[PDB]
């Protein structure tokens, strides 16, 4: 995935063949591990893009991205 | 006092264990178990193969 | 994933952690690798079960679910 | 497979077991390799028979048949 930034805050441009695998990235305050769970398909022009939360000892609930130590945003096409 | 009952109507209802089979065209129409188990929900369609 | 079977034929339970992670397991025939696409959540009462193709040098078309080598039936919960 | 002719052609009586793969027979012009796509079943009496044309560089278009290098008829059931 293309690692970039969105007002300050990590942004990912996630590609097909990433489906299923753990997203690591560095950042000044370690290594950041985001799991994504989400219809991911092909980079398209229908792209979707948002925020998978900072989860500390909790369950995710209602969500399909989420990072365990910095809040990122995620963007990936829906295509096939 | 304890009138007879006519009829039970549900009007609140919950889905679980959701399974679907498909055959190929021409092999004749799909068929589950739980097709005759009374507690299930089914449809029969056919879809683009 | 817990491997059982559904009429003599392999079925996998799929765990929400498995989500973007391609599904090997032994078989007679050699060793069977399902890609799963799937809303795959938590294991829960909302379960769906379905059926994995065999797909050949063939691309896949309206399916998220697939196996290379032996037909294989899936499982898994929708819960978040 | 059941390899015979229809008038100097050759024609090919398809089985249920052979779906899904590549359909190799010798021919004084080298070795045709023709390709089933086919409501493919099993030999009856419902049959229906149709030609395979000969594609040279070009991706197939509205069929479900075709060979590289010679033209062949074929022929299969429905019957399942």
């Amino acid at each position: 995935f293309h690692l970039t930034t969105r007002n300050g805050e990590p942004h990912m441009i996630v590609s097909r063949q990433e489906k299923g695998k753990s997203l690591l990235f560095k950042t000044e305050d370690g290594v950041n591990m985001c799991t994504l769970m989400a219809d991911l398909g092909e980079l398209c022009e229908d792209t979707i893009t948002y925020k998978c939360p900072l989860l500390r000892q909790n369950e995710p609930e209602d969500i399909d991205c989420w990072c365990n130590s910095t809040s990122t945003w995620v963007t990936y096409g829906t295509c096939t | 006092k304890q009138p007879a009952t006519l009829r039970k109507y549900c009007i609140e209802a919950k889905l679980t264990n959701t399974t679907t089979e498909s055959r190929c065209p021409t092999q004749g129409e799909p068929s589950l178990n739980e097709e005759q188990d009374k507690r299930f929900v089914c449809k029969h369609s056919m879809v683009d193969r």
